[PDB]
RNA sequence: UUUAAAAAAAA
């Protein structure tokens, strides 16, 4: 799991599960995105994404890094 | 359960290759402009995530009596502009963000081709005699079913 | 007492034809055929079938026991043809309902003068031939339907099913009650004790009965073993039968090396099969979930050509068209179609019956090339395959988990290898880590299990027998192939006791009085030592002394491992387990996955392994604590420990010192003091005896011990022989009759009262409960829905943990039923009958009460199927059983002349009988 | 620039 996990930080407010899943599924099969919400009811700058295979995790990073989502770069880190 | 194939609805469903207008809005770029990732994507190559999906592994088991891996060529993903020629109306915007024109290796064709006992009357005394129930007749369904597959692999081998 | 002679008729090679006939009779040869043969076959008949046909030509019963697919059914076909040719009537009996349907379809397409009678349906009852499940035949016998008069032949099928332990009794009853003029034909899988069955039939009906036994099979078999972790299949058994020991050992060694160290093994196996051209495969897994998961895993292959896909789509659509369009929208029907399209199918009790029938048809026609099935599919008819695969060799029967018996393995593997099309059947057995070479050898080399009856009394049987006149249950108990086995066994025990007695007399003793006194004193000393040791092993006294270096001797009765060093101890759950370091046998070590332990054989050198013994096995807790290496993993250290023990023994030439139970362990309670006094007195008495100092007393003592052993053996053997001289359940019958009379069913003179007469009808579920509730007026107020739900609660039995909450109408009636059941349990208990009240009450599981209530209300099937977790197959089974029980309840209400209940149950039947649950089988 | 394993079956 930890191998297939990948943290996402500094994501735009409207960035929800559906859009992130759409973005990340095209490169390869992705299990799902986890967004444990704070005491606010809105997506946080912090979240995680779990992919079907860890081999796919780097390529997404190789393809996506601070991409212009909603006119706002989004950073991605490892475990 | 076998029929409980609802795991594919955690939040929705999508398809590979195609680009949704909602995704275009999310990325901040409309459909007229070529996707920026494609640049980097064609500077990276074919994603390995779907490569495993199209790859079938031959079992190595051998009979201890006293690899040319198989790939499903029909499952190849479509990535126009990298593997397939860019659709008309979309110029080769390799000068944006830095990239090169779609290469033959980057193209789909090259990658694809690269690979004593009481009498009976006494018994019926004092108890209701047995009666037939649920009387019915054959509906012929088995006959028609058999007629359908008249020439089956078993039959043709007979 | 039985008196039957078994004449071994000579026969050609391949079969062993022997006839059991009454002792006073004189065997005579079987006359050849007279006139034209009943029916002609297009192929030559193997010898045993020819002998069976000749035997039936003389109107003499026969018991064919041969591997399924050896061609047993030809004998039944010939018998039916002969019976029809003579204007007689015949009955064909099968255990299961679905197997009965398939057999009926075959016969109808054969002769077209066929009927069918089962609980679900009945077709052409007035036919010269009939097919019916055993229960219908038993009902005919008990009620003596006139149709039974015309019969002349009865063909029992799968008679080896008689040991079902739940539905076995229904066979014996049916066999007992038939008139003697009838002639039987029994078809069974190969079993060792067929001769006993033939003798029973002969003794029971006073006529000759033959036995044809043949193990021949048309196409040979090859057995491979796949270890969990290996990378290949080992040819453990070849068609010649020469169990290849070396290959089996290599496979098990690979298993061990992997254990002590294509994501799924089954996927690798099936893929290898596919690429090796063994396409038609049956994968047996003893769990519904396992079959579902394995089928799901394989949703990435395709064994079918496009034309096969079109054909499968056509067949599936045509089969499903019968159901209502709303039914076709069920997830189950929709989601299986892709699997059949790609050539993968599932078959287990959970599925819907219609899907099971469709999959059976497709497999029979070859469209499906890999079928995941449970044990049930094994009993199917004419559905062979070129290969069979076992996922897990562990099944949970009614009792608990266990290794599949060799009989079941043979039965299932018999479904491998078609006739002619493929000339080499392949059977592959997967073995996990929890497997032992001994278990594997026994499973592969084992033979079919013996046929042991399971007769047990039932209130319905007792009531019905009492009702009829000129007969009593004692007759049944006497003749029910259970006293028969004991009678057959009696000569063995008689000869055993006689032989032991003559040998005991043969022994010669110089002067038995003095030797016996000495031996008795010795035994008393042994008992006192046992008491002292029991005193030592109290945990609070010996646990402080079981340090990780202590030197203790462990001696389980009969087998003593010698000295060994303690390593650790713990409280297992409240016994204590002490882990000693003993010398093992290197055989129990290799198959340690299942064996316990064994002392090292004196000839060879053990392995010096850690054994977890029980605390009380410590014969003597010496006091020489060794210096333990502190790391006993490597095998080198433990040999050093063995050398150290040998050195310590060499240092104390006259026995290692033992902890003194009195002062070293500081035991104070006076009981040990008195035991010490007793042992001291006995020791002095023994020493003062003269023969103790005499020479050569060792041999005399040994022979005296052997004489005592033989004496106790004689005592036990004759005691059990006297025990066997009485009918067993007679006490059980007495208890049952007491209970029946105590509730008014039977008068003190054992004549059926109206209550028992009513209870006679109900036979699909409990009778006393239903009759009591009916008489107590419980049902007089419930609407049809509540009655239906309660009856459903009666006929449900499955390991369900849901325990759903019932709101208003399904609770109160359940509580009243609980009260009545408690009353019945208490009455049974006070009548000295073995019954656990809590378990009895726990039997009636109401888990489906709400489901059945909703279904009666008018809910669509999909709605209820989502209302719980039980597989839809179980729901359908329970619904059918409830429907038949409701019909029986209608009959009972008619009997008591209470129109209200009759109308109520009519409403119940009308409401809960509709499209999908009671979907007519497509085999009709 | 990072939250419990569990088969089969009927009047």
């Amino acid at each position: 799991e930890a191998d297939r996990t990948l943290f996402v930080g500094n994501l735009e407010t409207k960035v929800t599960e559906e859009l992130l899943f759409e973005l990340f599924h095209q490169a390869g099969p992705v299990i799902k995105v986890k967004i444990p919400k704070d005491k606010d009811g809105k997506p946080k700058q912090f979240a995680f994404v779990n992919f079907k295979h860890e081999v796919s995790v780097p390529y997404a990073m190789n393809l996506l890094n601070g991409i212009k989502l909603y006119g706002r770069p989004i950073k991605i880190q490892f475990r | 359960r076998y029929h409980a194939e609802e795991v594919e609805e955690r939040f929705g469903r999508f398809k590979p290759g195609v680009i949704s207008e909602e995704l275009q809005d999310a990325l901040g770029v409309t459909d007229k402009s070529l996707p920026p990732f494609i640049y980097r994507m064609r500077q990276l190559g074919y994603p390995p995530g779907w490569l495993k999906e199209a790859e079938l592994e031959n079992s190595g088991l051998a009979l201890y009596d006293g690899k040319s891996v198989t790939y499903d060529l029909s499952k190849l993903v479509n990535y126009p502009g990298f593997n397939i020629s860019t659709p008309r109306g979309i110029p080769d915007e390799w000068r944006i963000f830095g990239s090169i024109p779609m290469q033959a290796c980057q193209q789909k064709d090259v990658f694809a081709n690269y690979l004593p006992i009481p009498d009976m009357s006494k018994f019926a005394t004092g108890i209701t005699p047995f009666e037939f129930e649920n009387m019915a007749e054959s509906t012929g369904m088995y006959l028609r079913i058999r007629s359908l597959l008249k020439n089956s692999p078993r039959n043709q081998q007979k | 007492m039985p008196r039957v002679k078994v004449q071994s008729v000579e026969t050609v090679e391949g079969c062993t034809h022997e006839v059991a006939l009454p002792a006073e009779e004189d065997y005579l040869p079987l006359k050849p055929r007279v006139g034209k043969a009943a029916k002609e076959y297009p192929f030559i008949l193997d010898a045993f079938q020819r002998e069976a046909i000749q035997c039936v030509d003389n109107n003499q019963s026969v018991l064919v026991s041969a591997h399924t697919s050896a061609g047993k059914t030809v004998c039944a076909e010939y018998a039916i043809a002969l019976a029809l040719r003579e204007k007689q009537r015949v009955i064909f009996t099968s255990p299961i309902k679905a197997l009965s349907n398939q057999k009926y379809r075959e016969m109808y397409e054969e002769f077209q003068d066929v009927g069918l009678m089962t609980g679900d349906v009945t077709i052409n009852p007035t036919a010269s031939c009939l097919v019916m499940t055993t229960e219908i035949l038993r009902s005919m016998l008990y009620r003596g339907s006139e149709v039974m008069r015309e019969v002349a032949w009865v063909i029992f099928d799968e008679i080896h099913y008689m040991r079902d332990s739940e539905r076995g009794v229904v066979w014996e009853e049916t066999i007992i009650l038939l008139p003697d003029n009838v002639h039987y034909v029994f078809l069974s899988a190969t079993i060792p004790n067929a001769r006993q069955f033939a003798e029973w039939i002969c003794h029971l009906h006073k006529q000759p009965c033959h036995v044809i036994y043949t193990d021949y099979r048309p196409t040979p078999l090859q057995h491979y073993i796949f270890p969990a972790g290996g990378d290949g299949l080992h040819l453990v058994v070849d068609e010649n039968g020469d169990f290849r020991e070396d290959n089996f050992n290599t496979a098990m060694q690979v298993l061990r090396d992997a254990g002590d160290l294509g994501p799924s093994n089954v996927f690798k196996i099936v893929k290898m099969i596919m690429e090796r051209n063994f396409q038609p495969v049956i994968i047996f897994s003893f769990s519904k979930k396992d079959c579902e998961a394995y089928a799901l895993q394989m949703t990435k292959l395709d064994f079918n050509t496009d034309e096969e896909k079109k054909m499968v789509e056509e067949v599936f659509s045509n089969a499903i068209d019968c159901l209502s369009d709303e039914d076709k929208k069920l997830p189950q029907v929709e989601h299986v179609l892709p699997l059949l399209k790609r050539g993968i199918g599932i078959h287990h009790g959970g599925l819907l019956p219609i899907l099971k029938e469709t999959i059976e048809i497709l497999f029979s026609e070859g469209l499906i090339k890999a079928l995941f099935a449970t044990e049930t599919f094994a009993m199917g008819i004419n559905m062979p395959a070129r290969t069979v695969l076992f996922t897990n060799a562990r099944k949970f029967d009614g009792k608990d988990f266990r290794w599949i018996s060799s009989g079941e393995y043979i039965q299932m593997s018999g479904r491998a290898g078609r006739r002619g099309m493929d000339d080499r059947g392949i059977v592959i057995l997967m073995v996990d880590e929890k497997m032992s070479p001994t278990i594997g050898k026994q499973l592969l080399k084992g033979s079919a299990d013996p046929l042991n009856s399971a007769f047990h009394l039932t209130y319905n049987m007792v009531l019905n027998l009492l009702r009829v006149e000129e007969i009593n249950p004692e007759y049944m108990l006497e003749k029910s192939f259970y006293q028969f086995q004991h009678y057959r066994a009696i000569p063995g025990v008689v000869e055993k006791v006689k032989n032991s007695e003559e040998q005991y007399n043969k022994i010669v003793i110089p002067n038995e009085e003095s030797v016996v006194i000495y031996y008795k004193i010795r035994q008393q000393l042994a008992k006192l030592g046992k008491e002292i040791e029991e005193y030592i092993h109290k945990p609070k006294y010996c646990l402080p002394f079981l340090q990780p270096g202590r030197l203790v001797k462990v001696k389980n009765e009969g087998d003593d491992f010698g000295w060994g060093v303690v390593v650790n101890f713990s409280k297992k759950s409240p016994l204590y387990v002490v882990e000693v370091l003993l010398r093992c046998s290197k055989e129990s070590l290799k198959n340690s996955a299942t064996e316990a332990a064994k002392p090292a054989k004196p000839d060879e050198k053990g392995e010096m392994q850690v054994v977890p013994v029980l605390v009380h096995l410590l014969s003597a807790i010496s006091s020489v604590r060794l210096y333990i290496p502190k790391d006993l993993r490597p095998v080198d250290n433990r040999q050093s420990v063995l050398k150290s023990i040998q050195e310590v023994q060499k240092r104390f030439p006259d026995g290692i010192p033992l902890l003194d139970p009195i002062d070293d362990m500081g035991i104070q309670d006076q009981g040990l003091k008195k035991v010490i006094q007793k042992v001291e007195a006995f020791e002095h008495r023994m020493y003062s005896h003269p023969l103790h100092n005499d020479p050569n007393l060792e041999t005399v003592y040994t022979l005296c011990e052997k004489k005592a052993q033989i004496a106790i053996d004689i005592k036990s053997a004759k005691r059990e022989l006297k025990k066997a001289r009485t009918v067993l359940q007679m006490d059980e019958l007495k208890c049952r009759k007491r209970v029946l009379r105590r509730l008014g069913f039977a008068t003190s003179s054992d004549v059926i009262e109206m209550k028992g007469r009513v209870a006679c009808e109900i036979s699909s579920a409990d009778e006393l409960l239903l009759t009591e509730m009916m008489f107590n007026g419980l049902f007089n107020d419930l609407s049809a829905e509540q009655a239906t739900a309660l009856l459903s609660c009666f006929v449900f039995q499955e390991n369900s943990s849901e325990m759903p909450k019932l709101t208003e109408q399904l609770a109160g009636p359940l509580r009243q039923m609980q009260e009545c059941a408690k009353r019945i349990a208490k009455v049974s208990a006070e009548a000295k009958l073995e019954i656990d009240e809590e378990t009895y009450l726990s039997s009636f599981k109401p888990h489906l009460m709400d489901v059945v209530y909703t279904w009666a209300t008018g809910a669509t099937f999909a709605h209820i199927c989502k209302m719980t977790d039980v597989f839809e197959g179980s729901i359908i089974r329970c619904m059918r059983r409830l429907e038949e029980l409701l019909r029986q309840m209608c009959q009972a209400a008619k009997a008591i002349g209470n129109t209200e209940l009759e109308n109520k149950f009519a409403e119940g039947i009308t409401k809960i009988k509709r499209d999908i649950v009671f979907a007519a089988s497509l085999y009709l």
